[PDB]
């Protein structure tokens, strides 16, 4: 069906181009919160830093 | 500062604000942070009780 399979080949891929769209900014949050996360990473450490020794 | 309490275990923290680190190396007495146990102020070596009473 010239009039119908092939017209209906857009009715995914407009969700499909959304989802695609919306990976590249949830790509910005995750890189967001990573940079969250390696700030927290060292920030209230290595200023008390108590001495034992590795056994 | 890598530190051990005189009667206890090692660390390693910082001074106050203006202890003078270019008189403050690794042999010197120090006193530390009730809490942070930071450098809170620096001052002359100890003077052996028997010097006193001599």
């Amino acid at each position: 069906d010239l009039y119908s399979r092939y017209k209906k080949l857009q009715q995914e891929l407009e969700f499909l181009e959304v989802q695609e769209e919306y990976i590249k900014d949830e790509q910005k949050n995750l890189k967001k919160e990573f940079l969250h996360a390696q700030e927290e990473v060292k920030r209230i450490q290595s200023i008390p830093l108590v001495i034992g020794q590795f056994l | 500062f890598i530190v051990k309490a005189t009667n206890g275990p090692r660390y390693v923290v910082g001074c106050r604000r203006q202890l003078d680190k270019s008189k403050l190396k690794p042999g010197t007495r120090v006193a530390l942070d009730m809490t942070t146990l930071t450098i809170m102020r620096y001052l002359p070596r100890e003077v052996d009780p028997l010097v006193y009473n001599m």
